[PDB]
RNA sequence: ACCUCGGAGCAGAACCCAACCUCCGAGCAGUACAUGCUAAGACUUCACCAGUCAAAGCGAACCUCAAUUGAUCCA
RNA sequence: AGAGUGUAGCUUAAAAGCACCCAACUUACACUUAGGAGAUUCAAUUGACGCUCUGA
């Protein structure tokens, strides 16, 4: 089963993005594009909206 | 490592086993066929 | 002034004007076969059994360049003519005739195969070193 | 209902109950050439193009390549992949054996003859080296259809033409400023005296290349007749007009079309000023206008549209306010 | 015991038939699986639909199917074919009305 | 027993077609993190709601899947 | 003695395309990449050098 997390921009700004992955998997990051930043930049998990 | 003209004369080889090889198949095929 | 006397609209009727314009149409379907016609101009290589062709085609199927091993000004300069300095020595030969022909870009569509292949790998960079690049720019729409 | 075929179907000759025993194409370049020839071959369906569409030469070549077969030194850097070829042989050989029929080709492809003889073709047979002296050191050559700027083309070209009674003419094709189909005569050369080319007779001074700006590119070509006996012939653009089909109807008995020469020129600031210093004009500015978009008529209720339909059909960005 | 099959029916199918004057952007036909393929100035969406890439005339025609090397299925399917067959596929084609554009004459500096 | 969704016959060929008719399935999973932003023109499950495809452009690189779901209010 | 006559294996090809072989990948084949040899029988459409058939 998998889980649906809030992967919040490391840039500072208040950008969120929801994702999905396994519960069983370790604290996700990803490089996603911030359009505030107009860049790529680190989002790293932050919460469980909802299991999925 | 390797030199030169041994390169070459492997190349040949090649070349004279391929001429050789050829005329041996044509043989072969000519007696099949009579 | 009688010389001042210009129709409003302008016909251009060089066919080449809106390819080199980067404004001419190019067949952007045929997605489910190959090759694409997504192009204005294309390098079609030949490996026959005995000899190697290179054509610039225009999409519209003719035969704007060609350089064949067949002929004799070539064949009569190199040692075999299907063989990856065959390849080269054509190439380089089609990329010259390219350049005085006014063709400066094309588009190449190889199989993998093919692309994966030495004697292709040296046209495509005999080409490049003689100044087409086998890449045409995007239509301006 | 079933119609028959109006011809025959395609793969029905080789169908037959011994699949297993009949070979099959284990390549897909094999399949992919198979494909191609019955594609090019005719068909009686609705397809793609019907809307969109001597002994001692042998000997002698035969014995060149046994001597370069015979040479060692060729045979190592062919298998050691370092050998090359001489360009400049190979371009001289070109011209002399296969060079015509590629041109025509070339020619073919860029409409020349189409425009300049209404489809009547002809193999340029001589050889016609065409080059635009550049400064006073070098000179950019007019091979087929290449680039050059009116600048490089400000003065007269040199020509050399290997031959032993000639015409030589330069025809922009659609460089014509008020008709479509017309040409632009720049320099005809009458019975010039063989490969010299400055005691030919100047009919109509040279006149540089003026692509107007934003016109697209200009073809140019050079046409060299070989003239089977002398004939007499006959800065205003009225009278610089030409019609080379119409030149060539009334010159066909005593010329004969045996070089061609072309190349391609957009608009540069010579242009400029052969438009107001050589013609004394206004010199025109073209611009490529592509048609307005297309949009359905505007409905009363555009149900489902987004907030942007009205704007598809305003005119004006500016607010308006009517009586107020 | 028998459940389901209530689904209605897709609407798919040619939405331009040979001959009509097709918009740049217009759906032509939409299909489940490839049984119209992609011709000139014709392009594929996600779900196969066939859409017009140009503003010009519709036209069906029968053309060669040589399909991209790397369609492994297709690859194989042509590899098993005996020599001499060729595969033939029902194509869609909009041939472009109207030109690109025309040179107009806007400024005699 | 069933109630929603999808595929195949009935419904052979543009579309659409009932049945407490015949059969299969779904209420995910996987990969990616530009799976971003915009925007012509179209399709549309016979209404609406909803659902689809998408040129060009910006910004970049150089989604698979038939269904795989649920409005408003309110939290 | 008479007839058909005649491009490397095949070509209502005109010095070409298919064929064909080994080297590597394959158990192997196949594919692919690298290479390989190859012919218009001889003299002026005609005659005579080679093959097949009809006889002794
Ligand atoms: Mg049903
Ligand atoms: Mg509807």
């Amino acid at each position: 089963k998998n889980i649906l997390v809030r992967m919040v921009s490391e840039a500072g700004t208040g950008f969120c993005f929801n994702t999905k992955r396994n519960r069983l998997r370790e604290k996700l990051t990803l490089l996603h594009y911030d359009p505030v930043v107009k860049q790529r930049v680190l989002f790293v998990e932050k919460k469980k909206i909802r299991s999925l | 490592e390797l030199t030169f003209e041994e390169t070459e004369r492997r190349a040949l080889l090649l070349k004279k086993w391929s001429l050789y090889k050829q005329q041996e198949r044509k043989m072969e095929r000519d007696t099949i066929r009579a | 002034v009688e010389n001042e006397a210009v129709a409003p609209e302008f016909t251009n009727r060089n066919p080449r004007n809106l390819e080199l314009l980067s404004v001419a149409r190019k067949e952007r379907g045929w997605r489910t076969v190959f090759p694409s016609r997504e192009f204005w101009h294309r390098l079609r290589v030949i490996r026959t059994q005995h000899h190697v062709e290179a054509l610039v085609e225009h999409q519209n199927g003719k035969v704007v360049v060609s350089a064949s091993t067949r002929e004799w000004a070539i064949k009569k300069h190199l040692y075999s003519t299907r063989n990856v300095v065959a390849c080269e020595s054509i190439g380089r030969v089609l990329a010259q005739r390219c350049l005085e022909a006014g063709i400066n870009f094309m588009v190449y569509q190889p199989t993998p195969w093919e692309a994966a292949s030495d004697s292709m790998k040296r046209l495509q960079s005999a080409m490049t070193e003689g100044g087409v690049v086998l890449r045409e720019p995007q239509r301006i729409y | 209902r079933r119609t028959p075929p109006l011809g025959p179907m395609p793969n029905s000759d080789i169908d037959l109950s011994n699949l297993e025993r009949l070979e099959k194409y284990r390549s897909f370049d094999r399949y992919r050439r198979r494909a191609e020839q019955e594609a090019q071959a005719p068909h009686w369906w609705r397809t793609y193009r019907e809307y969109f569409g001597r002994t001692q030469q042998l000997l002698e070549r035969k014995q060149a390549i046994q001597e370069l077969r015979a040479n060692v030194e060729e045979e190592r850097a062919a298998r050691l992949r370092t050998a090359s070829v001489p360009l400049d042989a190979v371009r001289a050989e070109w011209e002399r054996t296969c060079g015509p029929y590629h041109k025509q080709r070339l020619a073919e492809y860029y409409g020349l003859y189409r425009d300049l003889f209404h489809g009547a073709t002809f193999v340029p047979r001589v050889p016609l080296h065409v080059a635009y002296a550049v400064g006073e050191d070098d000179l950019m050559p007019v091979y087929c259809g290449n680039e050059v700027t009116p600048t490089e083309a400000a003065q007269a070209p040199e020509v050399t033409y290997e031959a032993e009674l000639w015409t030589l003419l330069l025809t922009s094709l659609d460089g014509h400023l008020l008709e479509p189909d017309a040409e632009y005569l720049h320099w005809l050369l009458t019975n010039i005296p063989g490969n010299r080319v400055a005691e030919g007779q100047v009919t109509c001074p040279y006149l540089p290349p003026f692509p107007a700006r934003g016109s697209g590119i200009h073809r140019l070509a050079f046409l060299l007749f070989k003239q089977d006996q002398p004939i007499d012939f006959s800065y205003q653009l009225a009278q610089r007009t030409f019609r080379t089909f119409d030149f060539y109807k009334k010159h066909q008995e005593t010329m004969t079309p045996a070089g061609l020469s072309f190349f391609q020129c957009r608009w540069d600031d010579s242009v400029t000023y052969i438009f107001h210093q050589l013609l004394d004009m206004r010199e025109p500015v073209f611009e490529f206008v592509r048609p307005p978009p297309y949009h359905p008529k505007q409905k009363r209720f555009p149900h489902r549209q987004p907030l942007r339909y009205l704007d598809r059909y305003r005119d004006s960005h500016e607010p308006t306010y009517g009586i107020y | 015991k028998n459940l389901g099959g209530k689904s209605s029916g897709r609407r798919q199918g040619i939405k331009k038939m040979e001959g009509h004057y097709v918009h740049a952007g217009n759906i032509i036909a939409t299909q489940r699986h490839f049984r119209w393929h992609p011709g000139a100035h014709v392009g594929v969406g996600k779900n196969k639909c066939l859409y017009a890439l140009e503003e010009g005339i519709v036209r069906y025609t029968k053309e060669v199917y040589v399909p991209h090397p790397r369609n492994t299925e297709a690859v194989d399917l042509i590899t098993r074919l005996p020599k001499g067959a060729v595969l033939y596929k029902t194509f869609v084609h909009v041939v472009p009305a109207k030109p690109e554009g025309t040179f107009k004459l806007v400024a005699m500096l």
